[PDB]
RNA sequence: AGCGCCGGCCAACUCCGUGCCAGCAGCCGCGGUAAUACGGAGGGCGCGAGCGUUACCCGGAUUCACUGGGCGUAAAGGGC
RNA sequence: UGAAACUCAAAGGAAUUGACGGGGGCCCGCACAAGCGGUGGAGCAUGUGGUUUAAUUCGAAGCAACGCGAAGAACCUUACCAGGCCUUGACAUGCUAGGGAACCCGGGUGAAAGCCUGGGGUGCCCCGCGAGGGGAGCCCUAGCACAGGUGCUGCAUGGC
RNA sequence: GGCGACACACGUGCUACAAUGCCCACUACAAAGCGAUGCCACCCGGCAACGGGGAGCUAAUCGCAAAAAGGUGGGCCCAGUUCGGAUUGGGGUCUGCAACCCGACCCCAUGAAGCCGGAAUCGCUAGUAAUCGCGGAUCAGCCAUGCCGCGGUGAAUACG
RNA sequence: CGCGGGGUGGAGCAGCCUGGUAGCUCGUCGGGCUCAUAACCCGAAGGUCGUCGGUUCAAAUCCGGCCCCCGCAACCA
RNA sequence: AAAUGUAACA
């Protein structure tokens, strides 16, 4: 067997630790019930590879489960392996919240993102500052007319300007101007960072929450079918109540050939 | 693993402990009555038909 | 799912065993097994004849099998052709003196196991199950029975949703011990699945 | 020699594929591994140098009622 | 006084059969009350949820699953796991072609299975004082149909 | 090898926490069943499990077999005990090819929790509950305190 | 930069002044009730007392230094 | 004087 050289495409965040959050979808507390069923399944899979799965936020279901649950799975090759869980996972089963006894198609959603801890990037490098000392405006005396002590700083890379003209001395007026300039630098960068979070999650969790990508988990028949590729096994319980390595693997093998 | 098991149960074993009764009618290994060679289910099925001599519904 | 089997409920009151003999603790099983094998062979070979009851007797090394049937000729053959062929197939399996008799079923339309097998045949021929059941009951009542009830359960007509269809006429007092009720069951194998057929004939009370 | 159609209305039914997907849809509704309702095939029905679709007009609509409707509770007696 | 856009395949009247009511009436059941003994706590036995595991096979899920299928799991059972093995196969009905049939007895290797072998005489109706020539009693080897599956669906079913 | 795992959780039960009791000795009174590689009298060896002898019985004949509570007599004296019998050490018996995982029994030693049980909850209306033993199916043996039967002793209470 | 108030379980607050003992509510957890959830009932776990030093036999408590938080002041030209 | 039970009946 001539092993095809798979050492041509590189990957940055392929071995980094990954955040994994599961959110309930269509179907009330039934999808919340299943979001725990997906989370235990990823918990069985993380511990089966000696990984550190650590929950950071959860919202319990009305009758048991998880409306939301975000966890940090740490280890070797975490994101490069679970990055095919991002999307909408469909369910078809006889609910535990059923009154009559009919199949109900609920759905859940999973988000998988790398680590890349946010940096500080602070203490405002001056080489990007243009300090402007001029005269104040308003009440005072001869001191206002003569003594300047009106300050305005300008951060060139971002364009954020701030001027402070409260107390008399410009040094106590520059101190407030410096701290506010950095406060606007950080609030503006923290904007551009969380804008990148809600823009990537929106195109990964699928706004539609009943008919979208990934797998459908049918319990009456026993069919775990992943629609991305073209393989429908019958593990179900084995994959769910345990790990699922040989299911991600046919997805990676086809994605390689892509 | 069924017909092979109703067969292996017939052949005499390597050691006399390994012998065990199977229901001669349906092949059941559990709840086999020695007196009849039948399991509790077949015992009931034939008895209701009347194909067990002298056997009848017991009431007291 | 409740009702008791109507024959086993009347054993030794209105209905008599089909294997009448005595045997001791050490022997009972082997006689019973051979008894069922006799029925096994005969149930297959004698089906076309109209097999209703298979009585069996035993004394010591000799056994007498009395076959009740609607078409005695189909059993006997031409001057004894098949009747002789049977004893050889028989006493080969038996390994002992296997006396084989035949006896008439005076009214096959008053024999519940016969009525049951007829409807089962009708529904393997893709006949209208409900029309058949009303007919079967109509035959049994014309033949003089005091009451009749016939039941068919399964994928009736091929339908995906299983159902139970029955029809009845006259009296069928399944709770009365002294009421003589013949009972019979017939399995109808189709392309879509198995249908169960139950026939109750109330001949009269004793 | 072609085009529409074959769940009901409405004339014409089966096999396979698919498996709330892909799709159909005029209304009611079809599709979640035995679908006459989706796609192909065989067969069938209807028209034929045409056959279907969209748009628009009258009809069916006694559903603006002159012919020919209604108003206690269905829409509908004005507060007197 | 009084629209429209948009949207739905209904919104409705009366009457019928149920079901329900923190509606009524009249009744019944160890249903309560009246009583007596327990469970829930302890230690243990057992079934189950879980978790663990190579596997801890499977089913049962409020009453009506949980000493239930299990009226007997050390091997067997056993359906799971690991490892060693077999390929018309542990089992049925077949046709075809080679051996000798059939049955019993040991040897080698091995945890055993298996793999490898060394033993020994086949009736029949038959040409048989003769090598020799079978049929099919049964096995053995090669093959082709087929077997086998406690694999899924009790939401396709019969039966119970 | 696993179904017998074990931070935990629930159901069903067993034995108990003691004096209307426990122990030892002697002595009575059942039913329903089961039993020929089966039930075993009686004898002997062993503290014993059991072993070696050996009669009977195809069983209303012979055997399991003693029923237990009870009765009579003695000991205990209110204490975690002469209550309770978990846990563990050591020594054996039997079944079985084989009792490491994973059998039952006997003996010596050990002698835990448990002082009558939170919220809650189960059964039973008379030979019933309670309590006491005996048998059987399955079965080599047995994890049976389970199940299906059998008799012994034998209540309380029901206004409504 | 001044003045004075604070940091104590997951959340919100006590306990300091007159040093030895950290408590209340919610929450969390196991068990109940219910067909099930909530409510309700029973039982339980949970606190480097912001950090660094010290007075003491002994510091959440008393005394200094740093780190955050809250409030006030920053006037006359 | 005591709240709730979505979403796929042949
Ligand atoms: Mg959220
Ligand atoms: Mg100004
Ligand atoms: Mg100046
Ligand atoms: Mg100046
Ligand atoms: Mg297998
Ligand atoms: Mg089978
Ligand atoms: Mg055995
Ligand atoms: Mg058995
Ligand atoms: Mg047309
Ligand atoms: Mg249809
Ligand atoms: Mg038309
Ligand atoms: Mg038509
Ligand atoms: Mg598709
Ligand atoms: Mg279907
Ligand atoms: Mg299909
Ligand atoms: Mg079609
Ligand atoms: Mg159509
Ligand atoms: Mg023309
Ligand atoms: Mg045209
Ligand atoms: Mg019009
Ligand atoms: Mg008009
Ligand atoms: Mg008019
Ligand atoms: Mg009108
Ligand atoms: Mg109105
Ligand atoms: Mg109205
Ligand atoms: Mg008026
Ligand atoms: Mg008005
Ligand atoms: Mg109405
Ligand atoms: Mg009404
Ligand atoms: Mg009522
Ligand atoms: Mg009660
Ligand atoms: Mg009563
Ligand atoms: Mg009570
Ligand atoms: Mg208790
Ligand atoms: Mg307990
Ligand atoms: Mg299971
Ligand atoms: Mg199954
Ligand atoms: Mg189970
Ligand atoms: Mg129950
Ligand atoms: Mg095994
Ligand atoms: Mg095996
Ligand atoms: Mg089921
Ligand atoms: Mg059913
Ligand atoms: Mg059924
Ligand atoms: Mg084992
Ligand atoms: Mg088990
Ligand atoms: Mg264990
Ligand atoms: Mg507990
Ligand atoms: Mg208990
Ligand atoms: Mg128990
Ligand atoms: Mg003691
Ligand atoms: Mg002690
Ligand atoms: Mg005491
Ligand atoms: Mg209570
Ligand atoms: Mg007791
Ligand atoms: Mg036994
Ligand atoms: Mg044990
Ligand atoms: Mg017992
Ligand atoms: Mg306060
Ligand atoms: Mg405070
Ligand atoms: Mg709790
Ligand atoms: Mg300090
Ligand atoms: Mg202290
Ligand atoms: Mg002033
Ligand atoms: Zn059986």
């Amino acid at each position: 067997q001539q092993l095809q050289v798979l050492l041509l495409p590189k990957d940055p965040d392929d071995e980094r630790n990954a955040f994994l959050e599961v959110r309930a979808g269509t179907g009330g507390d039934e999808a919340a019930l299943f979001a725990g069923d997906l989370f235990r399944m990823y918990s069985r899979y993380a511990e089966a590879r000696r990984w550190r799965v650590e929950i950071m936020s959860a919202s319990e279901g009305e009758h048991g489960g998880y409306k939301e649950i975000i966890a940090k799975i740490s280890g070797d090759g975490v994101y490069g392996r679970l990055k095919f869980e991002s999307g909408g996972h469909r369910v078809q089963r006889v609910p535990a919240t059923e009154s009559q006894g009919r199949i109900h198609t609920s759905a859940c959603t999973v988000a998988v993102m790398p680590e890349l801890p946010d940096a500080e990037l602070p203490d405002i490098n001056p080489a990007d500052l243009r300090i402007d000392t001029f005269r104040s405006s308003g009440a005072g005396g001869q001191h206002v007319n003569t003594t300047d002590s009106a300050i305005r700083i300008t951060h060139l890379p971002t364009g954020i300007v701030v001027e402070c003209q409260d107390e008399r001395s410009q040094h106590k007026n520059k101190a407030k101007a410096l701290s506010v300039l950095g406060a606007r630098i950080h609030a503006a960068e923290m904007a551009k960072r969380q804008q990148a979070e809600a823009s990537t999650r929106r195109n990964l969790l699928g706004s539609g929450d009943r008919s979208d990508r990934n797998r459908t988990y049918n319990f009456p028949q026993g069919r775990v079918t992943d629609h991305r590729i073209n393989l429908t096994l019958y593990r179900l319980d084995e994959v769910m109540e345990g790990k699922l390595d040989m299911l991600i693997e046919p997805i990676i093998q086809e994605h390689q050939a892509d | 693993a069924r017909k092979a098991l109703i067969e292996k149960a017939k052949r005499t074993p390597k050691f006399k402990v390994r012998a065990y009764t199977r229901c001669v009618r349906c092949g059941r290994a559990r709840s086999v009555y020695r007196f009849f060679g039948l399991c509790r289910i077949c015992l009931r099925e034939l008895a209701h038909k009347g194909q067990l001599p002298g056997v009848r519904k017991a009431s007291w | 799912g409740n009702k008791i089997h109507p024959i086993g409920f009347r054993l030794g009151i209105t209905r008599d065993w089909e294997s009448r003999w005595y045997a001791g603790k050490k022997q009972y099983r082997h006689l019973l097994l051979e008894d069922q094998r006799i029925r096994g062979l005969l149930e297959k070979e004698l089906y076309s004849a109209g097999l209703a009851r298979v009585d069996i007797e035993r004394a010591a090394d000799n056994v007498a099998v009395t076959v009740h049937v609607a078409k005695p000729g189909v059993v006997i053959g031409r001057g004894g052709e098949r009747i002789r062929v049977l004893r050889e197939e028989l006493a080969k399996l038996t390994g002992k003196n296997v006396a084989l008799n035949v006896q008439e079923v005076q009214n096959p339309n008053l024999s519940a196991p016969l009525v049951a097998q007829r409807v089962a045949e009708q529904i393997e021929r893709r006949f209208a199950v409900r029309r058949a059941i009303k007919q079967a009951v109509q035959r049994v009542m014309e033949s003089g029975a005091k009451g009749a009830k016939v039941i068919v359960s399964g994928r009736i007509g091929g339908a995906e949703q299983a159902r139970t269809e029955w029809a009845a006429q006259g009296r069928v007092p399944l709770h009365t011990l002294r009421a003589n009720i013949d009972y019979g069951f017939a399995l109808a194998r189709t392309t879509y699945g198995v249908l169960g057929v139950k026939a109750y004939i109330f001949l009269g009370e004793v």
